[PDB]
């Protein structure tokens, strides 16, 4: 872990939720490439994933997997709460022999209409925070901007506004990230997908 | 003719059972037969909680019940549970009972069971569902259903009066008239053994704290209770 | 229908199979044990078919050095007995008590009455599995005979027969057992005073004198 | 830990420390370090807390099932079955055991299985770290027949100088008396046998 | 060599329900007849003889339920395998080849009985578009522009080969369904809680929304239109 | 086929489960168990016609546990295997669970391998009874009868055996006249008395200390009585 | 006429307790030829007697499981074959793990437990062969019968009329038991006995195989031109 | 008898005709129906690898595990020895599949 | 625990032209104490064939026994072949490599 790089914050809104992630990978110190997406989404829930990028295909690809059985057996979609469950229960699946992957869910569940995030441990110990989650090799950074300027109730103009200017300020700070941004914003019907202009690409 | 079909012979020949299911909950009632006063009818149960809000009902051999009430509780928590932190719905939970049922059918060297289930539950984005599940390994939703015995003449009974505007409380008073009409010995609280998936009760859950942790759905009747609606009969 | 394959039960109960093998052990020959007063005699018929050694065909067998005991499948129990008496050595470090050793045996020969796959022990501890304690026990062609010679000496003494004189009994009821046919005489002993408690083979001039007593009755 | 077993006229005496340290800390002051394993054979473990008692719980089984097959187990057999765990798994345990038992032997019975797996036959044992202090002591103040309150004076001088010196012991003494009569506790505690 | 588990299979299900199939120049339209009634039996359960087996594939059946059940889930982690392993869609011909190859092993190896299942197959693909499929208990799959399956296959048959075109619409395609339907089964009149209908279609937008699958109100609005 | 093997008929019966209930009496012994306010009694007839027999290794009743006990009806082999099973299952039980075996948790898994061995064809059932009794720390004095066919059920009272319909009639009438479900004895030893005369007016025939076989469960434990023991109970009897 | 019920398989016993497969086994030993064991204080030694035509060689009979032990065989030949092969690996285990040499009342108890097995099984046979074997030196000589019986005799015969060689060996029994130190004389004695049981055949050196096993002298098998008579 | 009935079911099935020349093999359908698509149709000349071609007669079904199992030897081979697979060896492993498939019991 | 060990000894073997000698020491030793005086080390497997392993006893005994059993198998199993020189290499040969990554250590001369 910690040989690409890459940050994912998550934080929530008013009947709203923001994910963010950056798009740089590299071979330690070299880049190599400045469009490795680090957010997925499926149905209607979005997850980040960290650290190793050939364990986040992997994962990206077993979820996927795991979520298209799901739908057709259950003929629904799943929930974030569910899915975390589920992220939680496969990572401890691999006690020992662990993934060296940092996951964070973010989505709003399409019945009781409420934003939710968390954020997952190497092993899937699930953290549940009503405010934000970091994830990534600048999450000292992460946490100190959000500390720094997240407030509660935040409309998505300017929750889009503040996790963009966490995400960036946080980057600029660490030499394993910051070749590229791209946010979404989530509601109950629309998801608005932007790329920030940033230093050094 | 083969052993699917004497296993519903069987069925047949067993006590009756029934299931009605109405808006807002499911009734399974069935009779308890014990032509034995030194026995005592209290340390054997006929209706079986699966889940919080699943339970079972049985027509047929009753070790083969007891067997496989054990298994569906213990695949219910293996399957589904320990996986998604949840209770399986009512369908993945027959689904997987019928699978049971179905290998049982298919081994070699292994008879068929010889019982039928009808099983009653709710479920969010499914509200309350019933279903019966035959020994071949087969399963069918239902409105109102009977097997065993008198099931032809209860299910005239019920096709007579069931319909879409059902409640709770008119969906227990018809199955108690109906195991009222076919009530082979002795009918009375202590024979009678009646279940009602419906709302959650918290006074079961057993400890406070959580406010999304809600009580079970499925509630056994105790024997005075059965005896106070069989006064209002 | 029912008696043609074992663990089958007949309408009324019953496993024909392990009366079959039970015929076939009244078939065999006479096998008497006596149980004295701290002690206990076996005594052995043996055939004489022809050319054959006289003194090297051992049919008793020892378990455990303090226990004694179709052969084939006598000898096919008694090594399971074997295997589990040194089992229970080994755990506890102490000698299987008879009691115990009698229920491993019981169990092991129940066993092989549950599948029809396997076919009953034809032995004498009965074919079914079935064992209890004995005063005096008779088994083989001649079996009547020994039973009401061993109600005699029961009912003669009431106090108890010594090892010394149940030698001599054990040979006497063993010629009055094989009066009926027209052989050899095996005998065993294990007391607590003239064998200190281990399993032994009796023979010398005790044998004769046996043999002597047996032959003047 | 200071433990030890010693036999007498009327049966045999057991008596043990109650004190548990994690490194330089103590976990525990109230230990119980008496383990009976069936109802006129007890134990007395040393060493790792887990292993002693992994391997108590499988002799009770074992021994419960022995008393429904056989009958009334000897003290040997408890002995034996402890050597057993303890050899075929010495690799991965570290327990010191002490097995006493009153029964139709008379005058009581003490075996010792430390560290390997061995078995001794002995009027006397004693183990733990504290044991080391009070052998020379234990070695001239023994008699092969002594009463019951001689035998619990002895048991209590010497593990008041075993806790003295010995900081991996102490808190209180806890006795276990096995006669025909039964089974004893008694608890002695630090205003008494700091004294004597 | 005739193979009489097979035989007996095929007889079972020429006892079941009717499936038919029409493949058209955008489109590609299932519709089946529902026969069990008991004026207290549901009729929600999901999709009675309708199956999706991914985004792109569907599935009609007629037969037992319990060996379509086992199928279709084969296939499903089938589908999602191959998803998983080349990042891409199964194509329709792989996965009906595969259920052809897992019920030709079923009529070979002594002790399992044949699926008695009858399966229609609806998909499309960027190789050869919209494909159109059926498979027998001996393991044979082959590719139709209308087909028909269940009871009265010949009559069925018929009526598709004596009014179809080779450039039908989806509407027309639907059309031609229902009355192919209407004119072949023994209960008088077709009804909206009788029938089950479903279309795989292409927009103008490159979409592929392959998964309408009509509701009880739709079915009966269509055949209001038809005029059934 | 179905008349060898655990398969059902075209009627939808298991004749090879039938087949052992009519083995379960292969023997001619009549047991009964009845339960008292804190103690629970088990009479069985001992017959030892041999006189080369050794009447103490003669015995029916089995210890499972401290607090369990159990009557077998039918033959002993079984009896035995199943006495072994039942042993094993409660020490296993014991270790698992950290606590004494229930009564009718035994019960239930000794039906439950009774259920399979009847569903399965290569097995063959038992043709035995296991009458359990015990005093359960919850429940308190319980006992709880099995069959070949799985089935297993408690009972205030219960007799088994060739004659146990006489015995059944009896206990029904007697606690019809009660209107309560055990005898009113707080001493095990009229409990004792009042089965042993139970059986004799059911039977018809009386008993002496080598006729008959007695166990007590108690919450201590469950024990066997000697022969001195039954001697003085039918003393004690005769005295009135 | 008069079906049998009961000689299917082996699990099956007769209604008057008989194994009627055993039985079958035991009367296929009469298939085979004949064969002849003697015994001395000193020595032991084995005479056997088929040859499918002019053109074919004979059968081999007598099999060597060790330096001191040996034995002839008569009726199926795998499973002589099979039973020749777990005593030559049951001596080898005795002389690998002990250092110590087979006693033959061993042997004989090691093949009775085995043939045991085939008895009981279901699904399989019994075995199909009879055997003579000897060993070194006090000598010894065993009879080993499919249905699991060993007899430990001074001689006997079996197979193919071997009753003559029976009858002359128990008369001549006390003529035979003490011809010790001499081998060559218990060979021509027991070359008598095996000519006795010939109904006017008569011997050369391709039909006659000899074994000797005694003290001082390791098994060793005639045959060919040392069958001659020297 | 299991292997005339199977030569009788080879019988049913479509002719095949092989003819082989100077430097040149010749490999040589139905009737198909008025409603069935002939756009994807599996040739009956399966090429086992680009130098070795297989031709069916009988059961399709059954032909068809015959056509995997030859092709998924040829490439087992071409990976173990280098070389790619000749026509007599193939021949041979296809003739081995079908004999072993006859023995143990084969119903078919 | 090292399950290695070092006995010493010294072994010659030398070919002529109708003969062979296989000569050895006859002292066992570990470390700095002599174990015995006279333990042969050359032994006689039959077939006029002579092996010793030199170095560790027990290795040497062993393959000693090994090679012993595998010759009298060899003659019961092909009618007394009387095994010869180079075969009885190849057998070793193959004794040896059998325990390839649990060798002996022992150097042997035939």
């Amino acid at each position: 872990s910690s040989i690409n790089g890459g940050i994912v914050v998550a934080m929530t809104g008013k009947d709203c939720v923001a994910i963010a992630c950056d798009l740089r990978l590299g071979s330690q110190s070299l880049g190599v490439s400045n469009k490795f997406e680090k957010i997925f989404h499926y149905g209607h829930v979005f997850l980040g994933i960290t650290g190793l990028a050939t364990d986040v295909t992997t994962l990206n690809e077993m979820f996927r997997y795991k979520t298209n059985l799901y739908k057709l057996k259950e003929e629904r979609a799943i929930e974030p709460e569910t899915f975390t469950q589920l992220v939680s229960s496969s990572l401890y699946e691999r006690r020992f022999g662990p993934y060296f992957v940092g996951p964070v869910v973010a989505g709003i569940n399409s019945k009781s209409g409420k934003p939710f995030i968390a954020g997952f441990d190497l092993i899937g110990c699930i953290d549940e925070a009503k405010d934000f989650i970091v994830s990534g090799t600048a999450s000292d950074q992460l946490f100190g901007m959000c500390e720094s300027l997240y407030e509660p109730n935040l409309e998505p103009e300017d929750l889009f506004e503040t996790i963009s200017q966490a995400l960036l300020n946080a980057a600029d700070r660490d030499a394993l990230s910051g070749w590229g941004a791209v946010v979404y914003i989530i509601k109950k019907d629309e998801v608005v997908k932007r790329y920030l202009k940033m230093r050094q690409d | 003719l083969g052993q699917i079909d004497y296993a519903l012979t069987a069925v047949k020949q067993g006590v009756t059972s029934l299931g009605i299911k109405a808006t807002n909950g499911v009734v399974i009632a069935t009779e308890k037969k014990s032509s034995s006063p030194l026995a005592m009818s209290e340390t054997l149960s006929k209706v079986s909680l699966l889940t919080p809000d699943i339970g079972a009902v049985y027509s047929g051999m009753g070790p083969d019940y007891r067997v496989l009430v054990d298994k569906s509780r213990k695949v219910a928590h293996t399957s589904y549970k320990r996986i998604y932190g949840e209770y399986p719905p009512t369908k993945l939970l027959v689904s997987e009972v019928a699978k049971i049922m179905q290998e049982a059918t298919q081994s070699g060297g292994v008879r068929p069971f010889g019982v039928s289930l009808l099983i009653a539950g709710h479920d969010e984005f499914n509200g309350f569902s019933l279903y019966q599940v035959d020994p071949s390994g087969s399963y069918f939703p239902w409105k109102a259903t009977a097997i065993g015995k008198g099931s032809v003449a209860a299910k005239t009974f019920l096709e007579k009066r069931w319909n879409d505007e059902l409640e709770l409380e008119d969906a227990i008073h018809i199955a108690l008239l109906t195991l009222k009409e076919s009530v082979e010995g002795e009918f009375n609280g202590d024979t009678i053994e009646l279940a009602i998936i419906g709302d959650e009760n918290p006074d079961l859950l057993g400890y406070t704290g959580i406010p999304t942790d809600k009580g079970p759905r499925f509630r056994k009747l105790t024997s005075q209770e059965i005896n106070d609606r069989l006064e209002a009969l | 229908g029912y008696d043609l394959s074992n663990s089958v039960f007949s309408p009324d109960g019953r496993n024909f199979q392990v009366e079959y093998a039970v015929k076939a052990v009244e078939n065999g020959t006479t096998s008497i044990g006596i149980k004295c007063n701290d002690g206990v005699v076996f005594a052995v018929e043996k055939l004489i078919t022809s050319l054959l050694v006289p003194q090297k065909n051992v049919k008793i067998q020892v378990v455990d050095r303090h226990i004694g005991c179709l052969i084939p499948d006598g000898r096919h129990l008694v090594n399971r007995g074997r295997e589990e008496a040194a089992s229970f050595k080994k755990l506890y470090k102490t000698p299987i008590p008879i009691p115990a050793f009698a229920d491993r045996l019981g169990q092991y020969v129940q066993a092989h009455t549950l599948y029809n796959s396997v076919r009953p022990f034809g032995v004498s501890l009965e074919p079914s599995g079935s064992y209890w304690g004995y005063k005096g026990a008779a088994t083989g062609k001649g079996r009547q005979s020994a039973k009401a010679e061993l109600e005699k000496l029961v009912d003669h003494h009431p106090e108890g027969l010594s090892a010394r004189e149940a030698v001599k009994q054990a040979a006497k009821i063993i010629y009055l057992a094989h009066e009926d046919n027209k052989f050899e005489l095996e005998i065993s002993w294990c007391s607590l005073s003239e064998t200190n408690g281990l399993h032994k083979f009796v023979k010398g001039d005790l044998l004769q004198e046996a043999i002597d007593f047996a032959q003047k009755e | 830990t200071s433990i030890m077993a010693v036999t007498f006229k009327d049966g045999v005496i057991l008596g043990a420390d109650s004190r548990t340290t994690t490194g330089a800390y103590i976990a525990n002051r109230v230990t119980d370090k008496l383990t009976r394993v069936h109802d006129k054979i007890w134990c007395c473990r040393s060493g790792s807390a887990a292993d002693t008692q992994a391997i108590a719980d499988i002799v009770q089984y074992h021994l419960e099932l022995y008393t429904s097959q056989y009958g009334t187990p000897s003290t040997e057999t408890a002995a034996s079955v402890f050597k057993e765990l303890c050899y075929e798994n010495k690799d991965n345990l570290t327990a010191g055991i002490i097995v006493a038992g009153y029964d139709d032997k008379n005058k009581g019975e003490v075996y010792t299985i430390p560290l390997g797996g061995s078995v001794h036959k002995l009027p006397y044992a004693i183990a733990g770290s504290g044991s080391t202090f009070i052998y020379g002591y234990c070695d001239k103040n023994f008699r092969e027949n002594m009463s019951k309150e001689e035998t619990v004076d002895f048991i209590k001088h010497s593990l008041s100088q075993a806790i003295k010196w010995d900081g991996s012991s102490g808190g209180v003494i806890r006795m276990v008396v096995l006669t025909a009569a039964g089974v004893e506790r008694l608890i002695f505690y630090p205003d008494e046998y700091e004294q004597l | 060599g005739r193979l009489y588990q097979v035989e007996y299979a095929l007889e079972s299900i020429s006892h079941a329900g009717t499936a038919i199939g029409i493949m058209a120049s955008d489109g590609i339209v299932l519709a089946a007849e529902r026969k069990v009634t008991s004026t207290l039996l549901e009729q929600d359960t999901s999709t009675e003889k309708l199956y999706k087996l991914n985004d792109k594939i569907a599935v009609a059946v007629a037969g037992l339920t319990a060996d379509a059940e086992i199928l279709i889930n084969t296939a499903r982690i089938h589908a999602q395998n191959y998803l998983k392993t080349y990042n891409e869609d199964i194509p329709v011909e792989i996965l009906v080849r595969r259920l052809s190859d897992i019920k030709q092993g079923y009529t070979q190896h002594g002790g399992l009985r044949p699926f008695g299942v009858s399966f229609i197959y609806a998909g499309y693909d960027d190789r050869y578009g919209y494909q159109l499929y059926t498979s027998n208990p001996s393991g044979n799959y082959t590719g139709w522009k209308a087909i028909s399956v269940g009871a009265n296959t010949s009559a069925a048959q018929t009526l598709l080969q004596m009014d179809y075109k080779d450039d039908m619409k989806v509407d027309d395609a639907i059309e031609l369904a229902l009355k192919t339907l209407s004119k072949t089964t023994d209960s008088s009149a077709l009804t909206y809680d009788r029938l089950e209908f479903a279309t795989i279609r292409k927009g103008a937008n490159d979409g592929e929304v392959y998964q309408k699958i009509f509701k009880p109100q739709e079915i009966k609005d269509i055949l209001v239109k038809t005029g059934i | 086929y179905d008349r060898h093997i655990t398969i059902f008929s075209p009627e939808g019966r298991l004749y090879q489960v039938e087949y052992a209930f009519k083995a379960t009496n292969q023997t001619n012994i009549n047991s009964l168990a009845v339960r008292g306010k804190d103690c629970t009694v088990v009479i069985s007839q001992k017959k030892v016609p041999d006189k080369l027999l050794d009447p103490t290794t003669v015995s029916y009743i089995f210890c499972i546990s401290r607090t369990i006990g159990m009557v077998v009806n039918g033959p002993i082999p079984d009896a035995r295997n199943a006495a072994l099973r039942a042993k094993a299952e409660a020490a296993e039980f014991r270790y698992k669970y950290g606590y004494d075996m229930p009564c009718d948790v035994l019960a239930k898994r000794m039906a439950n391998l009774s259920q399979i061995y009847t569903q399965r064809a290569y097995m063959r059932p038992l043709g035995v009874i296991l009458t359990f009794v015990s005093v359960d720390e919850e429940l308190g004095p319980s006992i709880y009868k099995t069959d070949p066919a799985g089935y297993y059920v408690g009972y205030k009272a219960t007799a088994t055996g060739p004659k146990q319909q006489e015995i059944t009639t009896n206990l029904e009438n007697h606690f019809k006249k009660s209107k309560i479900d055990h005898i009113n004895e707080e001493s095990w030893e009229k409990v004792v008395e009042f089965a042993i005369t139970h059986m004799i007016d059911a039977l018809g025939t009386e008993f002496s200390k080598n006729d008959l076989e007695v166990g007590v469960a108690t919450k201590d434990k469950f024990f066997t009585l000697s022969a001195e023991n039954i001697e003085e109970r039918l003393v004690a009897i005769a005295e009135q | 006429m008069f079906r049998n019920n009961y000689d299917g398989d082996t699990v099956t016993f007769s209604p008057t307790g008989r194994l009627f497969q055993v039985e079958y086994a035991l009367e296929a030993i009469k298939q085979g030829s004949v064969t002849v064991g003697l015994r001395s204080n000193t020595h032991a030694v084995l005479v056997a007697l088929r040859n499918a035509d002019e053109l074919s060689s004979y059968q081999k009979k007598i099999i060597k499981c060790d330096e001191h032990m040996g034995l002839s065989l008569a009726g199926l030949a795998p499973d002589a074959r099979v039973l020749s092969n777990y005593l030559r690996q049951q001596c080898n285990y005795s002389s690998l793990v002990f250092n110590r040499k087979l006693a033959v009342e061993r042997a004989g108890h090691l093949l009775c437990d085995k043939a045991q097995k085939n008895t009981q099984s279901y699904g399989g046979r019994p075995y199909g062969v009879g055997l003579l074997i000897i060993g070194y030196d006090g000598a010894h000589l065993l009879e080993f019968q499919p249905s699991g019986n060993v007899t430990e005799l001074y001689g006997t015969a079996i197979g193919a009329r071997s009753q003559g060689a029976k009858t002359y060996l128990e008369r001549t029994l006390d003529t035979f038991i003490k011809i010790d130190g001499n081998p060559d004389e218990l060979i021509k004695a027991g070359v008598e006995a095996i000519s006795q049981s010939l109904r006017d055949e008569s011997l050369t050196v391709d039909n006659l195989s000899i074994a000797i096993v005694g003290k001082d002298t390791p098994f060793t098998i005639y045959d060919g031109e040392a069958v001659a008579k020297y | 008898f299991q292997v005339e009935y199977a030569l009788e079911a080879v019988k049913r099935g479509t002719c095949a005709v092989g003819v082989k020349g100077k430097n040149c093999v010749v490999l040589g359908r139905r009737s198909t129906l008025k409603l069935q698509d002939t756009r994807i149709t599996p040739s009956k000349v399966s090429k086992i690898d680009s130098h070795v071609v297989l031709s069916f007669s009988g059961l399709n079904a059954d032909s068809r595990i015959l056509i995997e199992k030859a092709r998924v030897e040829a490439q087992s081979h071409r990976l173990t020895l280098e070389d790619p697979v000749t026509v007599e060896y193939l021949t041979r492993y296809v003739a081995g599949v079908q004999q072993r498939y006859t023995q143990s019991g084969g119903v078919r | 625990f090292n399950p290695y060990g070092d006995n010493g000894g010294t072994i010659l073997g030398i070919a002529g032209e109708d003969f062979a000698v296989l000569a050895g020491d006859t002292r066992n030793i570990t470390d700095y104490s002599i174990n015995s005086r006279y333990e042969p080390k050359v032994f006689d497997c039959g077939d006029n064939i002579v092996m010793s392993a030199n170095g560790f006893a027990a290795d040497g005994d062993a393959l000693v026994k090994r090679f012993k059993n595998s010759v009298k198998w060899y003659h019961f199993d092909h009618n007394d072949k009387k095994l010869s020189i180079n075969s009885a290499a190849r057998n070793i040969q193959h004794l040896l490599y059998g325990k390839r990554f649990f060798p002996y250590y022992v150097h042997t001369i035939i």
